[PDB]
């Protein structure tokens, strides 16, 4: 009750996949501030997960219920559990 | 990451 995961999280190409991560941070910022953040990947292939980690159960609580599937405007949404 | 709006976050 203290983490955050999200499902449908492809990987991208550069000058964006810093994005990826960096958008995560600004999101996020408006329930606390993110200490753990973690990117797991297929053979050293494109990803589709994420697991994110913060300081107190009241702000993993909180972004599921805020932030539950992101915008991104490309095909199919997120479902952030 | 920018000054722009919030593609990221369905209210």
């Amino acid at each position: 009750d203290s983490v955050i995961v999200v499902d449908n999280v492809p990987q991208v190409g550069p000058d964006r996949l810093e994005k990826l991560k960096n958008v995560i941070h600004k999101i996020f910022s408006k329930f606390g501030k993110i200490t753990n953040d973690f990117y797991p990947e297929e053979d050293g292939k494109t990803k589709g997960y994420i697991f994110l980690e913060y300081a107190s159960p009241a702000h993993a609580v909180d972004a599921v219920k805020n932030a539950d599937g992101y915008k991104l405007d490309k095909q199919h949404t997120f479902r952030v559990n | 990451d920018e000054d722009v709006k919030d593609n990221w976050d369905d209210d």
